[PDB]
This record gives C-alpha cells, structure tokens and sequence, in this order.
RNA sequence: CGGAGAGGUA
C-alpha cells in the first residue's frame, strides 16, 4: 500500500533517490533513501548545563 | 534538513522510522499535488476527482 | 609542536625525573629573564623546557 | 552514500517453505506424544531443536 | 581554447518560478559551474526583509483586542512578507485599517519606492467594527541571516518599550537547480549545457541574481597572486573642536571675556579627570 | 594599570582581550573527564581549541576510551596551574602518549562505525567497471585517476609502488616493482608510510 | 500536525485540559484572540435565561518546567460549531491534534 | 557593507624543496572555503593543458604480452616509466622520437634523442636496464599535446597520457577567527606537480581559466 | 552558603 501511494504522485516506487553533493557538485553512488520523518526536541538545552 | 547516521539501523533494529520516512515522502507527495491545482486556478471537478 | 614526547623519554628512561628537571630549568627561564638555549616560537616555559633537553 | 532502505532486507524465497514445513511437523508430532509413547520432558527438548 | 558560455535564454514559468540556461560549456565545466554558482545564490544574495511599533501593545507576550491573531503571531506572519524596494535601503512603512476583515498586505501604505509582491498575502483578522490597528513596518535591505537576538550591544542606543524586534530574513533565493545534459550537435560534440532552475519569493530578477553570483565568485577569484552654553562659548572664538581648546592653557581660557561661570566649571570638570585642558 | 582596571576590560569584553586569550591557551593543556571514570584512561590531556559555541569538541578517537557517545553525554574540564601539573599533564597523561591499555598491550585507539566502513569500500574490488584492466604509474596517478571521473574506486589495476624496508641495520632497500591492486587500495598507499 | 499518525492524537489533546472544548453548540458570535463568543442555538439554551457561552482563552503563562503555555482560536465569524468540536489549540495541538 | 566581502591574506605559503607546495587561503566567508578550494581542483585535475606520451611501438613487438632478451624489465613495465616522463613541448602539436641504444646499463632519460624543442626536464628518470652486451633496445615514442587524462579503453602499443601536469591536490578547509567572528572558513591547499611547472604558477593557471568563463556575466 | 523526599539525564 505504500509502494501504491508512491505510485499516485509521481514519486519513485524504490522510495530511494539520487542526490549530489553541495560541496563539490558531485554525484553519490548508492541512491540514498530521502523521505519526510516527525523529529522531537527535548527539554534539554546546552544553555542549561554550561 | 536532517542528516542522519544510516549505520544506526541495523545495530538497534528500529525499523519504523524506515517506512515512516517512505511513508512521509509519499504524504508529502499527495500533498504536492494538491498545491499545484491550488498555486494556479483549477476547477473544483478537478480537485473532487483526484 | 610538542606533539609527543618519545624522543625525549628514549633518552632518559624514567619519565619521573624529566618533570622534575624541567620544572626547575623552566623555573629558571621564567622567574628571572633569560634567552632560552633554543630559538622562540611564541612558545611557554614548559614547551622550551622540553625542548632544551630533547638535545 | 551507503544509506539503508526497506529492500536492503531480502527476505528469503524459500523461508515460507521451512515454516510451512515446519509447522506441519509440529502438528503431527505433538500427536504422537499424545499416544504415551515419549514423555513431556522429553518432547518438550524435541520441540525445541 | 575554450568556448566560453553565454545567458541565453531565460524562462519564466510564474512570477517565482524561473528556469535560466548556460551554453556551451565544455567537459567537466557543467558541475564545477553549477555547484560554485548555487554556492552563492544560496548563501549571500541580497534583499529586503521586515525588520514593527504596534499603538497599543508593550510586548510580543501581550494581547489586543478585536484582533483574532496574536501580538507574537501577527510579528510571525510579518516575516513572510515580499518586500521590494529600490530607492534607498531603510524604508518605514505605514498599515491602518479598521472594521470586520481580514488585513491583508494591500492595506499597507502605497509609498511610491515600494513594491508589494504578494497583495493578498493575509497579515492579521479584525473581528469587531469597532476596533484599528496601527504599525509603522521598518524595512531594511540586507543579506544572509541575522536574528533579533544579536541586537543586544546596548552600546549605541535604547528602544523604547513600543518598539518589537523582528528576526530578519532578508534572503529572496528559496532554492537553486541546476542540471548538465548534452547540447545540441552545434557541428561539434562534446559540449553541454547548464540549466539552472531558480525560485524566489518575486523580490529579484533571474539575470540580476546570475551576474550578481558570478561577480561575487570573480571577485573572489582575483587572490590568485603570488602575495549648549558650555560649548558657546569657546564657539565664540571660532573654536569647535577640544583640539583647539585643549591646545591653550585653561589660563588663556579665562582671560576672555567670552567664556562664563557655566563653562568654567564645566571646563575644570573635564580636566580633573586629566582627558583634556591639561596646558 | 592595576588589578581593577584588568577586570573591567574583561568584564565588558573588548576585541582585544581575544588575542590575549589565544596567547595563553596556546600551550596550556587541559584535563577532561568523564562522570564514570572506572580506568585511568577517563582523565586525558588536550589542547583546547577555541571555538565558537556552548559545546564541546572531543576527537572520535578518543570515545572508545572514555566510553562516550554522543545522545546527551557531558564531560568535566580541569585547567592545570603549576608547572609541574602542565609538565605532568604533558609528559604523563597526555592523549598522544596513552594509546595502549594498562590491561593489556593492544592498542585502544582503534576507530569505527564510519572509518572500517570507508576503507572497507576503497579496497573493495569490483569485477567489471569503468577502467578495468589498465596501468597506473603509481599512486599519485591513481588520484588523478579516480577523482576525474574517469575509473571507479573498485576496478583491478597493475600499479607500481616503491615500499621502503627499515629491516636492515637501519638501511631502507627501496623495492620497486609491479604489484595487482585496485584504485581503492592504490590512493590508500599514500597514507602509508615508509617502514 | 504530523503526517504519520497512529489516529491516537484527537483522543489525547480533546481529553486534556490544554484544549477548549465547546460545551454547546451554536454560531460563533466574537471570536478573539483570549475570548470566543458562541450564539447558543434555541434548544441548548436553559429555558430561564441561558444566555451565550463565553471563553477565555489563556495567554503567555509558565508550567511547571518554564515552558509556554498558551492557547490559539481556529475558528471564525459566523461558522456553526456544535457540541464537542475544539475551539482552541494550546501548547503542542494543531486543529485539535497533537503535534509534539 | 552588501556586497563587502572578506578578502583573505595568504600569510603562509610553505613548500616542500622541489614538487610540492601548500597554500593557505585565509580568511574567508562562510561556505567559500569548499566553494573555491573545489572550483580550482576539478579544474585542475579534469582540464589542465599539457603534453604527455600517447603511444609507443616497439621495432619488433607487436603485441602487449611479450618480452625481449638483455632487459631486466618487461614490455609492459617500461610503458610506465613512459607515462611517468615528464617532458615540455614547444609550441608545435606533435612530434616522435627514439629509445636506439645498445649497451649494458640502466636506459635513463639522457638515452633519448634531444630532437630540438624537446627539452626532458628529468634526465635522471630510469625507462628500463640492459643487462647484456648485445642487447639493443629501439622504440618509437609519440608526445602529443591535450588536457586531462585519457586512459586506454576511451582511445603498436597505447599509452594512457597525463596532460595534467599536477600530480594530486587536496584542500583542507579550516576554521579562521576574527576579532570577534569565528565562523569563517579557513582554505589550505595542497598540492603536487610533476616538475614540468611549480605548483605556486599551477594555481594561477586554472584560476585565470575559470576567471575567463565568467565573462559573459559579469 | 541547610536537611529529607520525588522526578529526570549519561
Ligand atoms: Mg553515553
């Protein structure tokens, strides 16, 4: 069913895709996976604890 | 925007935040598609069918 | 650059001893002005030190 | 760039196989202990190997 | 020898969305191009940004009434706004409005030096006829990223309580793409072009932001070398500046008619510290 | 002038302190420590290294023996005063001089999870790809090679190196010839060195 | 309102406290910033003088660890609300979902 | 103050005696430290003009996988000392020349012919050694001028040319402070030649080239 | 410029 939903927008059905460098312009072998994730932050800051 | 460690992975089998982030992309994916019948003017037929 | 210190401990096998003469030539060079027997590099007293007996 | 996807684990073609084998020897081979032929000590160090 | 590019086509598929391209280009020129030229525009590309005194506020953490957004709220929603301004670089808009609606970006000032790209862009909702809202928008011109909280000098002035610091993101590229692929035959092979596909938020112009890029990578290209009653009265003998107070003995000083009480005192005061009038 | 005077300028942070600051931190070690310290490995020697920022910066080589992460870890520093104790940290506990174990002679700065895998892809050797059966004519022309874009990283080529041999009464016989490798394995001989 | 859900989210911001559930329904009346004014419909309003239902929204306050707590209207003039729907999105809600 | 960006001051330049050097850009902005230090160093690896050995036939060997008596080498390993020769042209494109000496001793670079314009700029460079009274060695070495590296496959014997004349270079980005910022890159490059040119005019080489395909913009 | 208890981090 995911593979189903990537197939409705145009998006790859693999899930991984090809990047480039930012530095140098180049381009990495071995397509990463590049997707959407919900991070967090937690209540602990270098501000109190310097 | 984020750049995470893929050798986290498989030491501590965490395989949810694989398909969550294929999952993630094909959300954002749908919702590609709705913004580009929203950026320009598209009938609400359109919108009602996709 | 006083990276690391092998070459002057193969000299003098103690590495007890080293500490103890350089904290007083270092001393020396400090406490009272003197031109160090080896050339400057924005160096400190402990860096010259090390550096005088590696000869 | 060595990431980690979803396909990077392949699992076996012939894995269904040994679980559908293997389930077909458990269902018949607790029977036989049934019968008073092995004792449960002994059927339970069978199982599991 | 090296055929040297030129710009020549530039496409416009929205008000935002270009796609320019660089031909000819010859071998592994495409890359060295196109990563060095997004380098840039990514990183520092000038622009305009809102940098906001409300009537009846005191602080972000405060509420208004009538209005439907927050005080924090209606400063967030103004950092997205598309400003465009070419006369001078500190301009001091004006937005006043009252009656049930919404309170859009047209509503501000029509100052004749500044250009609003996006009219409907909604800023803040009155919910009551009888409520206004009131602001002077100080906008600025800069690059790069710099936030509110990095103006905390306290060293050249204070702002009054009704004044609220804005982070500003004066930064108009959004995001740059670049792709090399084969040129046409053009009677000889082995020539690609450069097709870069830009966005902004309709604050700069595709060709002023590639040879505003490539003036900036040139200019780093060239290190390729080897190596008042006080003051009136010593104003009243053509005297303006302490040098030339400082130059004569306070005796001098006070064998002048034009000097008073007032400045003689403060004249000793400013020489018991030994800073000046020290003969 | 005097004592006050000093701590004024500090106190409002004038731009001339900083390079008064970089002239004491040049060559005064600091000791950093862990809360677990179990082994006399938790308390090293460093150089500090001004940076900007509220953390601080600790050589992945060196995690091993402090048993450190990175999820939230927190270390505590200490600043020697005498001369004996900047000696001491020096010539005794300093993190260029403590690489083996007092448990036993292996080494403890063994590095992993990002360099085992890199070198482990540099002197892989592919079967077929772009550049595959040629000659190199050292390693230096193997970089040149690779980072053109003209051969992979993995692809089996004849290169000649020149490895030095210390095993005489220090005489160094420079054996040359034509050994089989990858392109991988051939940038990585740069690295190398003589003995 | 993050994408990859569980279904779990509603559930958890309606039964706290965080939020600013609509006790009857009726017309949004004056919608503000720390105040919602709803028009009760005929037959939810008390026979004896009912009147309207009036919230006020709580503004930049501090918990138990330092943290913000505040909340925000998501509704509008004019837009029917009836019983149970969410009239408020305090810290971590959107639109009456968690959102952490 | 829009468009005033840091200039950096190469206070340092340290080189080693013949064919290596290493520069240190500083200080730079934020971003400009891999930005140049990458621009420069695919272009001189990828497009650096210069002049190396295209191919070489032996007078009686037609074929890779074969050898001749009286040398202590192979015929395959004395193509190397080939690609390693570094050799100046003048202005003319191409232009052969011949290995023709019979005696016992290492062949060096002297060995060859001079033929006018080229100038060998290692004469101490060793191709193969004789060992036999008899033994005559005789080929026919073919320089051509072009930019880059071509290897066998992309083209009697072949030769795969290094028209680059640099030999490798790797820049090293670093963290330089001002007075108060600190966030500001710090560029060391470093880099090898062949001796054909010093690196420190090797740098002038590209930067000029790259300075010249940014003329229609600016 | 304290004593107990609770929670949390490595
Ligand atoms: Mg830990």
């Amino acid at each position: 069913e995911i593979k189903e939903l990537l197939k409705l927008g145009d998006l790859p059905t693999s899930g991984q895709i090809r990047l480039y460098d930012g530095r140098t312009g180049e381009q990495f072998e071995r397509p990463v996976t590049v997707g959407y994730m919900y991070m967090l932050k937690l209540n602990h800051l270098v501000d109190d604890k310097m | 925007d984020i750049v995470l460690n893929p050798l986290g992975v498989p030491s501590r089998m965490n395989i949810g935040q694989i398909l969550e982030t294929h999952l993630g992309m094909a959300a954002k994916g749908i919702g590609d598609k709705i913004n580009a019948m929203l950026k320009q003017q598209q009938e609400v037929a359109k919108l009602r069918e996709f | 650059a006083r990276v690391t210190v092998q070459d002057a401990v193969e000299k003098i096998g103690n590495r007890f001893d080293l500490v103890l003469v350089a904290a007083r030539r270092a001393r020396q060079m400090q406490v009272g002005g003197k031109d160090p027997l080896v050339p400057e590099e924005n160096d400190k007293t402990t860096v010259i030190a090390l550096r005088e007996i590696e000869e | 760039g060595a990431s980690v996807g979803i396909d990077d684990m392949v699992i076996p073609e012939k894995k269904h196989e040994i679980i559908s084998e293997a389930e077909a020897e458990v269902a018949e081979i607790q029977e036989q202990f049934q019968s008073g032929l092995v004792t449960a000590g002994e059927r339970y160090n069978k199982v599991i190997d | 020898e090296f055929l040297k590019p030129r710009l020549v086509d530039i496409e416009q598929v929205s008000s935002t969305h270009a796609k320019v391209t660089l031909e000819p280009l010859e071998r592994g020129f495409g890359h060295t191009l196109g990563n060095a030229l997004r380098r840039i525009l990514l990183s520092s590309m000038p622009g305009c940004a809102v940098t906001v005194e409300i009537d009846g506020v005191l602080h972000e953490y405060s509420t208004k009434e009538g209005v439907q957004e927050d005080i924090l709220e209606i400063l967030l929603n103004l950092k997205g706004l598309a400003v465009r301004v070419q006369g001078k670089d500190e301009v001091i808009l004006t937005l006043n409005k009252s009656g049930i609606g919404p309170v859009t970006a047209a509503d501000i000032t029509h100052d004749g030096d500044v250009e609003i790209v996006k009219p409907q862009h909604v800023i803040c909702h009155l919910t009551d006829e009888n409520a206004s809202i009131s602001m002077r928008i100080k906008v600025q011109r800069g690059r790069g990223y710099v936030p509110a909280s990095t103006r905390i000098h306290s060293e050249e002035d204070e702002r009054p309580i009704g004044r609220l610091l804005v982070d500003a993101c004066y930064s108009p590229v959004e995001r740059i793409a670049y792709n090399v692929e084969a040129a046409r035959v053009e009677q000889r092979t082995d020539l690609d072009k450069l097709v870069i596909e830009m966005e902004t938020n309709g604050t700069i112009d595709p060709e002023e932001a590639i040879r505003r890029a490539a003036t900036i990578l040139a200019e780093q290209l060239e290190a390729f070398v080897d190596l008042v009653r006080s003051a009136n009265c010593l104003k009243a003998e053509a005297i303006h500046y302490i040098g030339d107070l400082v130059q004569r003995t306070e005796v001098e000083l006070l064998k002048t008619p034009n000097l008073g009480k007032k400045s003689l005192t403060e004249i000793k005061d400013v020489l018991a510290s030994r800073g000046l009038s020290l003969g | 002038t005097t004592i006050k005077a000093a701590k004024k300028m500090v106190e409002r942070e004038e731009a001339v302190v900083w390079d008064i600051l970089d002239e004491v931190i040049r060559e005064h070690p600091v000791l950093l420590n862990r809360a677990p310290t179990l082994h006399r490995l938790g308390i090293q020697a460093f150089e500090p290294v001004l940076i900007e920022g509220k953390a601080i910066q600790l050589h992945p080589l060196v995690c091993a023996a402090y048993n450190a992460d990175f999820d939230g870890d927190q270390m505590a520093v200490h600043v020697p005063l005498t001369l004996e104790a900047q000696l001491e940290a020096r010539a005794l506990m300093m993190s260029t001089n403590n690489i083996l174990s007092p448990a036993n002679g292996e080494p403890i700065i063994v590095p992993s999870q990002d360099v085992v895998l890199g070198l482990y892809y540099m002197t892989r050797d592919c079967v077929n790809a772009k550049g595959e059966g040629m000659v190199l004519t050292g390693p230096k022309e193997a970089e040149r090679l690779y980072r053109s874009g003209l051969a992979s990283l993995h692809a089996r080529v004849k290169v000649r190196i020149t490895e030095y041999e210390k095993d005489a009464n220090g005489e160094l016989v420079a054996k040359t010839s034509l050994k089989d490798t990858t392109v991988g394995r051939a940038i990585l001989w740069m690295i190398v060195p003589k003995g | 309102k993050p994408l990859v859900g569980t279904g779990m989210e509603r559930a958890v911001a309606v039964d706290s406290g965080v939020t600013a559930v609509a006790k009857r329904g009726g017309v949004v009346q004056y919608v503000d910033a720390s105040r919602i004014v709803i028009k009760v419909n005929e037959d939810e309003m008390y026979p004896g003088e009912a009147g309207i239902d009036i919230y006020n929204l709580t503004k930049y306050t501090r918990s138990n660890q330092n943290t913000c707590i505040n909340q925000m209207p998501c509704v509008s003039l004019g837009e029917p609300v009836e019983r149970g729907d969410v009239l408020a999105d305090g810290p971590s809600t959107d639109l009456g979902e968690l959102a952490l």
